[PDB]
């Protein structure tokens, strides 16, 4: 098959970094009561 | 104040601890068990035996799992896992 598969755009990078902002922020709710 | 976002520091260890609690709930068979976590974690891996609200992303809850079991699942290569949700990454 066309080995350009193996130098694509990995989704699952993607997801580690989006996970590691907001991995469940839902259930936080976190706020800064300044 | 500290940080308006959500630092993948603080998330790293958040999720580790939470995950002790996944791993270790998930398989705990232990009904004298009474630890801090384990105990209600347990009805978290038991609330996701019978959901099907998730996929509609009504599940905080399955979201957690996925959330932590993507992580812990980073480092897994086994087919066979504690948690829930690490054989769920392992189906794709
Ligand atoms: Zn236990
Ligand atoms: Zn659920
Ligand atoms: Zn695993």
């Amino acid at each position: 098959g066309s080995r350009a598969s193996c130098m694509q755009m990995d989704d699952v990078i993607d997801d580690i970094i989006s996970l590691e902002s907001s991995y469940n922020e839902e259930i936080l709710g976190l706020m800064d009561p300044a | 104040g500290s940080a308006t976002q959500s630092p993948g520091d603080s998330r790293r260890l958040s999720i580790q601890r939470a995950i002790q609690s996944l791993v270790h709930a998930a398989q705990c068979r232990n009904a004298n068990c009474s630890l801090p976590s384990c105990q209600k974690m347990k009805r978290v891996v038991q609330h996701t035996k019978g959901c099907k609200r998730k996929t509609n992303g009504g599940c905080p809850i399955c979201k957690q799992l996925i959330a932590l079991a993507a992580y812990h699942a980073k480092h897994c290569q086994e087919n066979k896992c504690p948690v829930p949700f690490c054989l769920n990454i392992k189906q794709k």
